[PDB]
């Protein structure tokens, strides 16, 4: 008919292999079948297909790969980074093991990137300071945005008072928003001051689950269970949200959570 | 604070930043753990009487407290005085401890120890602190004994004694048995107890000691306890082998397999005690004494095809004599062929069938033995045309030996369809013992040199253990090095996030069998690099060695070819070939394509952990063959491990040395940038290896490396004793001295083999001298550590360079 | 000016003077030839290939049989007839070197090292002399005598391909794992030789081979398996002079015997192409090799 | 709720671990913030390890071959491949409507017109009248080849029950 997918998927491979076996018309055809965007069932069955031996569509294949977002991919592209030395696609590769969270190692090929051919700079700064790395380069570069993201690391580092520079570049340029709102929360964390939190968290964000923290955080900051209880609530959903998406990744995240 | 103190000692193993930073601010915060903390802080910063004095001040100022809640206070407060007692005492030890103020150390290491009631777990290493000091005594007893220009030594060590001293950290290294170290310092201060001496202090207190710790514990390193074999002196260590046969027989079938193997080979004095122990098993439940008895005894039936390993032998012994006129030296051999012939056609249609062959062959053996027997010339002619057409013949039969089955060559195997206790080296100390199913009469002969038929065999489990043939091969070298890879696996276990990351490396349970012989198996499905390569390499529809033919396009021979011809022509290859192949064979094992991923770290990890193994123990076996993966979701196999030694130094043939063995785009395109975060992972490993256990567990193993007669044979081999073969060639006299100063050297005889022995401590002692060199550590021109950056850099150039490398011959298939 | 190269097609022929045809029944084979000499008379020309110095004659047209020399163990590296051509310098990859003389062909040399004996040399007296293995510090010997060693490291990890030493009285030089060549001002002597480093300087950085001074050593020549050789000029500073045109090759030959002005090189091309040592040319393009070659003589 | 006083006066850990990751997995399954309170009142590695080790033991083997499956065959795996493609159609086959089935095993053969038939013998082994009627023929078709040992299942089936008089006069004709 019984219709069984799994069934003519292989068969559908034996039979692109008998068309296999000018097939221009299965060259367009099958092309334009990639571009119609189910998805990710025929893709496989065309990475079956690519197994067994090549389809082409090689960049192709990388991009509808990319569209499949499904960071199996970063196998296909990998294989793409794999023929090729460009530092862009070496980049992207970069965030795509990031994405698999397989990025330690990724990041070792990062180090050897710079290393081996030429270097980057942007996603090379992110990385490097991903890395325990890039933390005074970071701080020199951009004493040579940027700053916010070594403004990062200070928070990954120790010197509230550090902090409290970037707390006077929060002041100076108030996106910014954003910006400010992790920072000044990593002051307030290190600052036990409570008032420049309060600015903190007045300049955060709509959504915040942080400063929902902060919030609650503040409202014990001297009383109100109240409000406290609302963030709580609130955030507590959020997060609910959050690992209802998802270890083996979120393992340690959710346990912040919790 | 000691939730925010925990916190603090998290700085410390923690990061710089963070630990300087909670340090000073919780030392801002009785905070003698928290003086501890500052002192950690200290080591950190590194000033040495810095430490020592507040060390010393803190211990004195918790000295008044206590004199000699606030009050547990103090018993907490008191571990940790010890337990800094000890740790400025290693901390100076850096750069002490050789003779000297070690005695004053190890006292105080000892007086902590005497005021542990404790964490001594950790004053187990400290009560193998107060061991090591038995240990260097040793050593200054190895020093006295050295420049002594075995009551000697006793005597030496005695009237103090160092023994005395020793003694104390045996019964504490029961203790330490008793606080986890574990197995590792556990058989290191056994043997070091057993080679120490039977003396009354020694035996008395190891009698209590070892009566007074547990049998499990002496489960472990029974082989190691097979090493020793005879005692020279009887002595209270007769007494141990008694306790040997006693802890014995506890749960003995759980393995007795010790037991089986020490009987088969011939350990003559040492055998007769083996027979003694056997009579232990052929006490303690008799019976499985028995059915295992007919087990072994038939795996030694099985063993090589008879008359076919006549012929070969033979084929071997005429090559002997033929060539350079061995004759009746290789005729002695072909005197035991003919006490093989004298075995008859023992068994069912194997022996049995060679008869007519074998008896014809015997006539003319007969024919060759009489004339021969005469001077030399007729049966001289008989023996090696009878032995050629005999060859011919068994030759033919060879092809056709390709076949196995049991009934029709032994079918005694056959005739046991069941015994109690198979587990066929299964060896679960707890466990669900199997019984067998056995197998198929039919067996899988292997094609080798050794030809190494195996089978696998259906047990009470339902579980088939693959068991395989060993022709001349130590598995107690092998078993030595599943448990060194099992020292390896507790680190694992032992491990940091490294065990978050954990790899560890899977040991293929091979039993010995014979003195030469084996019993390996078949691994879980697997891929032998070799093997598969070659395969899907030409199911990659092309040559299989464009390695060869690359090479011999490039020029006539490698062999002549100079360091830079040979470099030249490597390069040229290297620049035709690749070897995206291997990645492709991932990526054809890929299924699932999180397969390609996972997998990818496996042998990533694979590769790692094989490194640190090799990088320590050397025995690269460059081999593709000697090198072999999982056709599981996979881990690389890196088995039949020749021995610690390199292969260059040990060669002969061809110099190759690297701590790995990478084909080069196999390990590169394995992941992104090749083993950059890989081996990087692995240095991380491998340098907790260089830190933990570097010492005391490293050295242990070190120790099972080194010793005696089996030990001392896979050591020896690893020279070989060929390699160590002739010289001048006196030390000084022995040349001269073989002069008519004998005939006494054959009345007098026994070394020999204590000079070869000496020359096996000797490199041992190297081979231990290259371990520290290797570990935490050195190597190369300068050494400092290196550490782990270094040493692992260094590594990693030793991975990367050379055509000297790759000069290795046809053994390291680039 | 007998001219010959000798490539691992195990086979070698004479070039003509100006012809470059090679013409001449050479054969390396049963190996090739590690490198390339020719008598002081042009009496007999020796090599080994593996394990075995052999001696077809030069002054004979295709003598297989001129002499074999039997040594320490390996392609003899390097070798040295002297002026004598009675006793005569060699060194092997044995990692010792023993020198065969020309005496019957008699050998009688032992120079220990560290590595194998990567060339056999002689000082400003023929009769001194000096070894640099492929390990470390040169290792000074003399003739038939006096020889232990005066240590010269130019580095302490790179193998040292060859021990060169040309006729000047004071000089240094050498070639290597380096690339960049280490070379030294000697005093005068006989042999005394301390030595005034000049530099190690980088024509092919990657793995420079055959390194020759000029003949009046007024330049300097670098030759690499890289196929990459660049001349210098060593009267003033070494300076660099010619960049060596080459293919992909392995050139262990790099020289210019009767003209510094026509360069005769070395090519695994299995054609060498023989420059102008002046400037550049192509002269007599060609080899006898049929695969390549590192090697070259002069008589 | 009484998790959390139990929380109050307790630490959890032990088998609760792997019931925690079944909970997650229901939480997440469930998920009314009933399960977000819940969680949320939870309250990593060691733990996410040997709760790897008991879900090992809740579920293993054949689904990862089934999600490594067919696919697995050309992994393994022309001929072979067609011959694979039979397999798979018998895996499926075997894996309901029966006719499907019994047209499927008809034609197999007829194309067969091997080991795989071989698995089939179990396959037909595991059997309305109308399966007699098709599996008879079918036993007619497979008198192409011989077992071997096809045979002591043949007796087997053949024995219940013992119309299919015919079928296995026909089974030892083909004998």
């Amino acid at each position: 008919c019984s219709g069984l997918a799994g069934i003519y998927y292989p068969l559908a491979r034996e039979l692109f292999n008998a068309s296999f076996a000018q097939y221009q018309e299965d060259l367009i055809q099958s092309l334009c079948a990639a571009l119609s965007s189910t998805l990710l069932n025929l893709v496989e069955f065309m990475e079956h297909d690519d197994k067994p031996l090549p389809i082409s569509i090689s960049t192709l294949g990388e991009y509808a790969q990319r569209c499949h977002a499904y960071a199996k991919a970063l196998h296909y592209k990998e294989l793409e980074f794999i023929e090729e030395p460009s530092t862009s696609t070496i980049e992207s590769l970069i965030t795509i093991n990031n994405q698999l969270h397989q990025t330690d190692a990724a990041i070792g090929i990062l180090k050897h990137a710079q290393q081996h051919h030429d270097l980057q700079l942007k996603e090379t700064w992110y990385e490097k300071l991903q890395r325990w790395d890039d933390a005074l380069n970071a701080y020199n570069k951009r004493e040579a945005e940027v700053t916010i993201g070594k403004m990062r690391s200070l928070h990954a580092l120790g010197e509230w008072d550090q902090l409290s520079e970037l707390a006077a570049d929060k002041w100076a340029s108030s996106e910014v928003k954003r910006a400010i709102a992790p920072l000044a929360a990593g002051a307030a964390w290190g600052l036990a001051q409570w008032d420049r939190v309060e600015q903190y968290i007045e300049v955060m964000k709509p959504q915040s689950p942080d400063k929902a923290f902060f919030d609650a955080i503040l409202c014990l900051h001297r009383n109100n269970f109240e409000k406290a209880a609302e963030h709580i609530f609130s955030a507590r959903d959020l997060l609910v949200t959050e690992m209802s998406a998802l270890y083996n990744r979120a393992y340690g995240v959710v346990v912040r959570t919790q | 604070m000691k939730v925010w103190i925990k916190f603090a000692n998290l700085c410390r193993k923690s990061g710089r930043l963070g630990l300087a930073q909670k340090t000073l601010n919780t030392l801002l915060e009785a905070p003698p753990p928290v003086v501890y903390a500052q002192l950690k802080y200290m080591w950190a910063t590194g000033s040495q009487k810095e430490a020592l004095n507040h060390l010393i001040s803190f211990t004195s100022r918790m000295a008044h407290d206590l004199g000699l809640q606030h009050h547990i206070e103090d018993y907490t407060k008191l571990l940790a005085r010890c337990f800094l007692k000890q740790g400025e005492w290693r901390v100076s030890l850096q750069p002490n401890w050789r003779l000297e103020n070690p005695d004053a150390i190890l006292g105080s290491y000892l007086l902590a120890t005497h005021f542990d009631k404790t964490w001594y777990k950790a004053w187990h290493n400290w009560a193998l602190a107060n061991f090591e000091v038995t240990s260097s005594l040793t050593q200054r007893i190895k020093d006295d004994k050295v420049p002594p220009t075995l009551n000697a030594n006793d005597n030496f060590p005695p009237e103090l004694v160092q023994r005395h001293v020793v003694p104390a950290i045996k019964g504490f290294f029961h203790s330490i048995a008793l606080s986890q170290s574990s197995l590792q310092d556990t058989l290191r201060l056994l043997t070091l107890w057993f080679k120490f001496g039977g003396i009354p202090e020694a035996a008395q207190a190891m009698h209590e000691g070892f009566g007074l710790i547990k049998i499990d514990n002496w489960l472990e390193v029974i082989p190691q306890l097979i090493s020793r074999i005879h005692q020279p002196n009887q002595t209270v260590s007769r007494s141990l082998l008694s306790l040997l046969a006693d802890l014995g027989k506890a749960h003995p079938q759980a393995l007795v397999y010790p037991l089986t193997v020490a009987i088969k080979s011939d350990s003559v004095s040492r055998q007769r005690a083996a027979l003694s122990i056997i009579d232990k098993m052929r006490m303690h439940s008799p019976k499985l004494v028995n059915q295992a008895e007919l087990v072994s005894d038939e795996l030694i039936r099985v063993a090589v095809l008879w008359h076919e390993l006549w012929y070969e032998g033979l084929e071997d012994a005429s090559r002997q004599f033929f060539g350079e006129h061995n004759t009746e030296k290789m005729f002695a051999t072909l005197e035991p062929l003919h006490e093989m012939l004298k075995r008859g056609p023992e068994t069912l249609r194997e022996i049995s069938f060679q008869n007519s062959f074998g008896r014809d062959l015997n006539d003319a053996y007969e024919w060759v033995l009489n004339y021969k027997r005469t001077k030399d010339i007729n049966n001289l002619n008989q023996a090696w045309d009878i032995y050629y057409n005999v060859f011919r013949r068994i030759s033919r039969k060879l092809p056709q030996l390709q076949t196995l089955d049991l009934q029709h060559v032994s079918p005694k195997l056959s005739a046991a369809k069941d015994l109690e206790l198979a587990v066929p080296g299964t060896y679960h100390a707890g466990k669900p013992i199997v019984r067998i199913t056995h197998f198929e009469p039919v067996f899988t002969v292997i094609s080798s040199k050794q030809r190494p038929r195996r089978v696998i065999i259906k047990g009470s489990d339902g579980k088939d253990y693959q068991y395989l043939l060993k022709s001349h091969e130590d598995i107690r070298q092998d078993n030595l090095v599943m448990q060194l890879f099992g020292l390896v696996n507790t680190l694992l276990q032992n491990d940091p996030e490294s065990f978050q990351r954990h790899l560890n490396i899977q040991q293929y349970p091979a039993i010995p069998l014979s003195p030469k012989t084996g019993l390996l198996g078949w691994v879980p499905n697997s891929d032998t690099f070799h093997v598969l390569i070659r395969e899907h390499r030409e199911a990659s529809k092309i040559p299989l060695n464009i390695e060869h033919r690359i090479m011999l396009q490039m020029a006539p021979d490698y062999d002549n070819l100079t360091l830079l011809q040979k470099v030249e022509v490597f390069t040229y290859a290297l620049d035709n070939t690749k070897g995206q192949d291997l990645y492709k064979v991932l990526w054809l094992k890929s299924r699932s394509s999180e397969s390609w991923l996972d997998r990818r770290t496996t042998y990533t990890r694979s590769l790692a952990v094989m490194s640190m193994v090799g990088y320590i123990l050397g025995l690269g076996d460059r081999h593709p063959s000697n090198l072999m993966l999982d056709r599981i979701t996979g881990k690389v196999v890196h088995i039949d491990f020749g021995d610690c030694f390199e292969a260059a130094i040990l060669r002969e043939k061809y110099p190759e040395k690297v701590p790995f063995r990478l084909t080069r785009m196999l390990t590169y395109a394995m992941e992104v940038s090749g083993i950059e975060g890989s081996f990087r992972i692995t240095c991380e490993n491998v340098m907790m290896v260089l830190r933990d256990n570097k010492e005391s567990l490293m050295a242990i193993l070190e120790a099972f490396a080194y010793d005696p007669l089996i030990n001392w044979g896979f050591d020896l081999p690893t020279h070989a004793v060929m390699e160590q073969t002739g010289i001048d060639l006196p030390l000084a006299n022995p040349s001269e001295l073989l002069r008519k100063g004998v005939i006494s050297v054959e009345d007098a005889a026994k070394m020999e083999l204590q000079q070869k022995a000496e020359v096996r401590n000797a490199r041992a002692t190297l081979v231990l001298k290259r371990i520290a060199d290797k570990l935490t550590g050195n190597d190369f021109p300068r050494c400092q550590e290196l550490s782990v950056p270094d040493q692992v850099d260094k590594l990693i150039q030793q991975a990367t360079s050379v055509e000297n490398l790759c000069q290795h011959y046809i053994g390291w298939c680039s | 000016v007998i001219l010959a190269s000798a490539g691992y097609d195990h086979t070698i022929r004479f070039w003509e003077a100006l012809t470059g045809v090679c013409s001449r029944t050479i054969q390396h084979a049963d190996s090739q030839v590690n490198r390339l000499e020719i008598t002081s008379d042009k009496k007999y020309l020796a090599a080994a290939g593996h394990l075995h110095v052999r001696l077809y004659d030069i002054r004979s047209n295709n003598p297989n049989p001129v002499s074999s020399f039997e040594g320490h163990k390996g392609n003899v590296t390097s070798i040295a007839f002297q002026q004598e051509n009675r006793w005569m310098v060699s060194s092997s990859e044995d990692g010792t070197i023993k020198v065969w003389d020309v005496r019957s062909p008699s050998v009688q040399r032992n120079y220990k090292h560290n590595a194998p004996v990567n060339e056999v040399a002689i000082h400003p007296n023929q009769g001194e002399l000096i070894s640099c293995d492929q390990d470390g510090n040169i290792r000074i010997w003399d003739l038939g005598e006096n020889q232990c060693t005066n240590q010269l490291t130019p580095e302490d990890n790179t193998p040292l391909q060859s021990l060169s030493v040309a006729s000047d009285g004071s000089m240094l030089v050498a070639g290597n794992n380096k690339g960049n060549c280490y070379v030294w001002r000697m005093p005068h002597h006989t042999d005394a030789s301390t030595l005034e480093p000049v530099t190690k300087f980088k024509s092919h950085t990657k793995y420079i081979t055959r390194v020759l001074l000029s003949a009046d050593v007024k330049n300097l020549a670098t030759c690499s398996a890289d196929h990459t050789a660049r001349v210098w000029n060593i009267e003033d500073n070494y300076q660099l002079e010619t960049t060596l045109d080459g293919h992909q090759r392995w050139v262990w030959d790099c020289a210019f015997s009767a003209d510094s002005a026509y360069l005769v090189t070395a090519c695994s091309d299995h054609y060498v192409r023989l420059w102008d040592l002046s400037t550049s040319e192509i002269v007599r393009q060609y080899g006898g090799h049929h695969k390549g070659a590192v090697c070259v003589a002069l008589n | 709720m009484p998790l959390i006083i139990d929380t109050f006066q307790d630490q959890s850990n032990s088998f609760k671990r792997g019931a925690a990751l079944k909970a997650l997995g229901q939480l997440a399954a469930s998920s009314y913030p009933e399960l977000l309170g819940v969680l949320i009142n939870i309250l990593s590695q060691n733990i996410r390890r040997e709760t790897v080790r008991l879900i090992g033991i809740l579920g293993a083997l054949d689904p990862y071959k089934h999600r490594e499956v067919d696919v697995a065959l050309l992994m393994q795996g022309e001929e072979y491949y067609p011959t694979v493609v039979i397999g798979v159609l018998m895996k499926i086959l075997k894996d309901s409507i029966h006719h499907s089935t019994v047209i499927q095993a008809i034609m197999h053969i007829f194309q067969t017109m091997f080991l795989k038939q071989i698995i089939p013998g179990f396959i037909l082994v595991m059997h309305p009248p109308s399966l007699l009627e098709l599996y008879f023929q079918q036993l007619s078709v497979l008198i192409s080849i011989v077992k071997q040992h096809i045979r002591p299942h043949v007796t087997e089936i053949v024995d219940v029950i013992s119309l299919t008089i015919i079928s296995v006069i026909e089974s030892l004709s083909r004998a």
